[PDB]
């Protein structure tokens, strides 16, 4: 790892993918299919629809396969089919490749209580994972009951992730104590939280902020503000720490149709080092103590 | 062994689309998608002119016609047909022969296929791909990868024979009941 | 190919050991389950518990009862989780003792929140259902396109019910 | 699927030097790098020597 220099090559937002396809993929595939632009034609909007619906990942190879398939069908139609030239349209795309696949850009849009979005820098690029929580035992078995709510974790988490979860649990309990002592929910209630796997082990802790906010949302029941994401390692006191894969998480977030994003103050430079269109239309938020995150996600 | 191998033996291929469509419709029922892909392959092989070959795998329950439809495709394209059972195999040597120095050394089964077919652009059908063992001193998965590499294939070679072989025009079909068990690179 | 497998559940210890009882109902899973399958099973367990809670507060059966469930093996590991909705409905049926509506199947993955996620091998599952003489079938809305890419006869006489959240399913399996 | 290999080819052609790829994923035999002993008949040298032979230059893009 240390013996050379590592150079990053990361992701392609819808615009970048569209440009790549127009200038690079379509001609190369056409040549692979032995065709002429006169005979086969694909509008840009068709490529936009493909990317937005028929391929969901930072890479582009799957888009290559889809465009290759449609060109193959066009070639078959040419050699024998009546049509002498092909002008692909959003109307004919269905017959050319079939009905759409990724109809929903996101898992959902409501984000009920006890679930929050987060950004994971998984090996296969960036992804948006929902971290959810739930109450798997009665909140008040007996109002006297004073035994602390046990916590259970799902997701094949490594001991490092388990410790991060415990830290987040303790800090969330303390924050609820300060903000609302009357609410013992997070204290006297056994809780089960699921953090989807796929995050590279190094990036695992990054979901600490997500876990804390999910637990708080469950405790107060206030659903987190929609079209919101976040990421950050928690400090057991409420200070946030930087994380890696910032560009990858940003591109994944934008692809997920999310608007307001939360990052630690430290990574700020990396967020600005990106391009403009990549950063276009993102209500970013840079924080250093968890209190600001609580204020943001819960405007009241 | 060497001279018996073909060199430039581009076994002739039919190109009448309607002919192949009728042939397949007669030899099998339904199975539309496979016929669609085959017609697309014929059309591209025609427009491109020179014949070529790629790698596609039929995955599904057993005894559904995968082998039968492979035979029908070999018939329709007029090219040779050969099958190779890979499930429960470890030694790539059978795939790659031996060094040719061991006592009673023989070349890799692909060499036998090439000789028997006596052609440069045959059809090969790998049976039960996902049942590879890839265990100790095995891991032929690397050998299969180089075999299916759309570029390394052009200069593939084995242990017994130490000369490159071009296979870009060769047609490969692979069969397996399930998808996931296949190694991701393949 | 496809197959129809009956997920089964039973109570392996007296429900009311103590009317005051404050223990946590255990859960045991059989059928040569992979770790991911065990996590999915626990997710289904927790969601079913919460659903019973919000729906039938008086029913502590699932909360305080040592249950054993058998999921017949054979499902390919990647497809394993697809039995999440089946597990949840089995647990709920046992809890309220109401048998599910006859000649009904289902398949889907549960998300610790009641939302259902798409699954693979829709065609084979549909063929298995049809060969099983089942009339009403339940699938996630997300796989809907796949179910409509199939020929008419294969889909003939199947009263499908596309859903997105487990709530819908609870209204079908238990019409009244 | 980012074009790493494609950009490798682009660098190779732009620099006028040669190109040669290599797969090491899931590999566990040192011989491929260090070849064989040259003693076992049918022994082969390291893949790097073969790349040098094919490109016939010591400034390739490996
Ligand atoms: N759609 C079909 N049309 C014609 N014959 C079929 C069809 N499906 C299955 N068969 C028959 O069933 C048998 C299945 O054997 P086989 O071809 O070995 O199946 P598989 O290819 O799945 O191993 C074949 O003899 C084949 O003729
Ligand atoms: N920015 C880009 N410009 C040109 N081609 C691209 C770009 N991004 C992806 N591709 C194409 O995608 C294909 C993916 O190739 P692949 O070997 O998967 O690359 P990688 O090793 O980065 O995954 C390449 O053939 C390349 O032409």
């Amino acid at each position: 790892r240390d013996r050379m220099e590592m150079i990053n090559v990361s992701g392609y937002v819808a615009q970048e993918k569209l440009a790549i396809a127009e200038r690079y993929l379509v001609p190369q595939a056409r040549a692979l299919c032995g065709l002429d632009e006169s005979k086969a034609k694909l509008s840009s909007d068709v490529l936009t629809l493909l990317i937005k619906q028929y391929c969901r990942e930072s890479g582009v190879r799957n888009l290559q396969k889809q465009v290759e398939k449609v060109l193959r069908k066009s070639a078959y139609k040419i050699v024998s089919g009546e049509a002498e030239s092909v002008e692909v349209t959003p109307e004919n795309l269905q017959d050319f490749v079939g009905k759409p696949v990724f109809t929903v850009e996101r898992m959902y849009d409501v984000t009920p209580p006890g679930v929050v979005m987060g950004l994971a820098w998984t090996a296969m690029g960036g992804s948006t994972l929902f971290v959810e929580t739930s109450l798997r035992r009665p909140q008040d078995k007996d109002a006297k009951g004073d035994k602390d709510g046990s916590l259970e974790v799902t997701g094949q988490l490594g001991e490092v992730m388990k410790e991060s979860a415990r830290i987040a649990y303790t800090f969330a309990r303390a924050f609820l104590m300060q903000h609302a002592p009357a609410n013992d929910y997070l204290v006297t209630s056994h809780i089960h939280l699921h953090v989807p796997e796929g995050a590279t082990p190094k990036d695992g802790p990054s979901a600490g902020c997500t876990i804390v906010t999910a637990l708080l949302s469950l405790a107060m029941g206030r659903p987190v503000r929609q079209n919101l994401a976040m990421t950050g390692e928690v400090s057991l006191t409420g200070k946030i720490l930087p994380v890696g894969g910032i560009k990858e998480k940003t591109i994944a977030a934008k692809r997920a149709g999310v608007t307001c994003i939360v990052l630690p103050a430290e990574n700020k430079k990396d967020f600005y080092d990106l391009a403009a269109f990549i950063t276009e239309g993102l209500e970013v938020h840079f924080v250093e103590h968890y209190r600001e995150i609580f204020d943001i996600a819960f405007p009241d | 062994w060497l001279t018996s191998i073909p060199w430039g033996k581009y076994s002739n291929e039919n190109l009448d689309l309607a002919r192949a469509q009728a042939v397949l419709e007669e030899d099998h029922y339904g199975m539309e998608d496979v016929k669609k892909r085959i017609l697309e392959f014929i059309a591209v092989s025609q427009l491109r002119g020179s014949t070529q070959g790629k790698i596609l795998c039929f995955y599904g329950p057993p005894g559904v016609g995968k082998t039968s439809i492979a035979r029908s495709i070999a018939r329709a394209l007029n090219r040779e047909y050969f099958r190779f059972s890979v499930g429960g195999m470890t030694d790539v040597a059978e795939i790659k022969g031996h060094r040719r120095t061991y006592v009673g050394a023989m070349p890799g089964k692909i060499i036998q296929c090439l000789k028997k077919t006596k052609t440069e652009n045959p059809l090969i059908l790998i049976d039960e791909v996902d049942k590879i063992g890839r265990g100790y001193q095995g891991d032929p998965s690397s050998a299969l990868l180089e075999l299916l590499d759309p570029e390394q294939n052009a200069n593939f070679l084995d242990h017994y024979l130490d000369v490159p072989v071009d296979l870009s025009k060769v047609l490969f079909i692979c069969t397996a009941n399930v998808t996931d068990t296949i190694p991701e690179p393949l």
